[PDB]
């Protein structure tokens, strides 16, 4: 979408419309400081054609 | 202050403020007293006949 050599978006960014981040506490922190990686993953998405 | 209210908010307060004050006292003392004592003289102390 922000097609091949432009900037990327964000996430969460605080204005008007926003939400709240997300949080970790210490044990997952201490996952993510082992070799485990973090997954993003779509479920379902609404377009036109 | 910052905080989370249907996005992001933030207040920034100052303040000053300049009171003045007066006041009287009136006390009162009232008071009683004894007193008792004695006294010798070792080396002439007592007379006989």
């Amino acid at each position: 979408y922000p097609k091949k050599g432009l900037s990327p978006l964000a996430l969460n960014t605080m204005d008007q419309f926003s939400s709240r981040l997300i949080p970790i506490n210490y044990d997952q922190l201490k996952k993510l400081d082992a070799g485990k990686q973090i997954k993003l993953e779509t479920t379902q998405v609404s377009g036109n054609f | 202050n910052v905080g989370y209210q249907n996005g992001f908010t933030a207040n920034v307060t100052t303040n000053y403020s300049h009171t003045t004050d007066n006041s009287t006292a009136v006390q009162d003392s009232n008071g009683e007293s004894w007193n008792t004592g004695l006294s010798i003289n070792k080396g002439e102390s007592a007379y006989i006949n």
